[PDB]
């Protein structure tokens, strides 16, 4: 039945600034669309309905405006804890939900700070050997890790993940373990990351040595 | 105020059915609809269906015809989504939510995790992320968390106390079994003096585990 087409299925924006997200559906749904936001950790919340109605208590920097099958959804003033996913949704006839809208805050650029940890001594008991090297509050997400063995690159036994945008901070983290078995990584001394970062064009080295303790 | 409370967590077999709970206060579900929304982990919001507690009356969309079926007690305020024949496109969070058009889905519920895997509950393995003798004012410290299924575990640091410079990355799932790590920055002049312990919860397990950090030997 009712597709609910919304655009762009990302945004990105500075502090004081303002968005505006289109849905546009197949059929005629006579201002029936409600707008919601929604971020990991919660449930959805309802910020309009039928069309530009503010639902009480939300701030006033939250709009909507159509007609017919056209519909849009703005905030301005944008604050970091606008951070979220928006979702259009159509209640004319049944439900349909937009694919939703995933919102960044644009802040200044800013480096990783760089941390990297040895194998524990408890997990090299169970014969496995994860190197750890987080990459800590940098903007934007973009970035690039690199491990040396004995200053030579390594790729394979590498896994990576990433934070969502920090609320308050507006910042990116990333981790990036690579796991050897304790024979492999008891063959080799430096282990290394290098972080290589827009806000540089030299990389941020972090190693350390495996010696006998 | 209307308060809608789900279910817990389900693991479940591929190929087995589950049934979650939403029970209503503050209104009557006779008075209105229920309805139910599904959202794959990093993907968006779908609906499901709903019912009309009074008569009995349900409406899904096209996609969950046969997989869903919603019901509801009137003297229990209580509505319920079955799902059949689980695959792995059915791991999701689910929710309730309030029907009625003035205004729309207002009230939620706070979400069920359906994980439907073959897998073995497994609680993990904590490991202690204490720097090389390498590492001005703040230290960061780090926790590894390895080998669990299902998700999710919480991490925290001093049992919360250490809030503010804790970063705690997603998990990544590898021959059925989860790993993640947690970071923790303080000043330096308070670690290794004061104690710094990574605690790891484990719902599935039902299992809560301490690790303290301990400073490396090498240096005696």
């Amino acid at each position: 039945d009712i597709q609910m087409t919304q655009s762009p299925s990302s945004l990105s924006a500075s502090l004081g600034g303002k968005v505006t997200i289109t849905c546009k559906a197949s059929q005629d749904i006579n201002k029936y669309i409600a707008w919601y936001q929604h971020k990991p950790g919660k449930g959805p919340r309802l910020l309009i309905h039928y069309t530009s109605t503010l639902h009480p208590g939300i701030p006033s920097r939250f709009s909507g405006s159509g007609s017919g099958r056209d519909y849009s959804f703005s905030i301005s003033n944008l604050e970091p804890e606008d951070i979220a996913t928006y979702y259009c949704l159509q209640y004319d006839n049944l439900r349909t939900f937009g694919g939703g809208t995933k919102l960044e805050i644009k802040r200044a650029d800013a480096a990783p700070t760089v941390s990297i940890f040895p194998p524990s001594s408890e997990q090299l008991t169970s014969g496995g050997a994860s190197v750890v090297c987080f990459l800590n509050n940098f903007y934007p997400k973009d970035i690039n890790v690199k491990w040396k063995i004995d200053g030579s690159e390594r790729q394979n036994g590498v896994l990576n993940s990433w934070t969502d945008q920090d609320s308050k901070d507006s910042t990116y983290s990333m981790s990036s373990t690579l796991t050897l078995t304790k024979d492999e990584y008891e063959r080799h001394n430096s282990y290394t990351c290098e972080a290589t970062h827009k806000t540089s064009t030299s990389p941020i080295v972090k190693s350390f040595n495996r010696n006998e303790c | 105020e209307v308060q809608l409370q789900q279910s817990g967590a389900e693991l479940v077999k591929p190929g087995a059915s589950v049934k979650l709970s939403c029970t209503a206060s503050g209104f009557n579900i006779k008075d209105t609809y229920m309805h139910w929304v599904k959202q794959r982990p990093e993907q968006g919001l779908e609906w499901i269906g709903r019912i009309d507690p009074l008569n009995d009356k349900t409406k899904y969309d096209p996609k969950f015809q046969g997989k869903a079926t919603i019901t509801a007690d009137t003297s229990s305020n209580s509505a319920y989504l079955q799902l059949s024949s689980l695959t792995s496109e059915d791991t999701a969070v689910y929710y309730c939510s309030r029907g009625g058009g003035d205004p729309v889905f207002v009230y939620w519920g706070q979400g069920t995790l359906v994980t439907v895997s073959a897998a073995k509950t497994t609680p993990p393995s904590v490991y202690p992320l204490a720097p090389g003798s390498a590492a001005n004012s703040m230290v960061t410290l780090g926790c590894l968390v390895k080998g669990y299924f299902p998700e999710p575990v919480t991490v925290t640091w001093n049992s919360g106390s250490l809030s503010s410079g804790v970063h705690t990355f997603p998990a990544v799932l590898q021959s059925d079994l989860y790993t993640l790590s947690s970071s923790v920055t303080v000043p330096s002049s308070t670690w290794p003096s004061e104690t710094v312990t990574c605690n790891v919860a484990h719902p599935a397990s039902s299992t809560k585990v301490d690790k303290k950090i301990v400073p490396r030997d090498c240096g005696c």
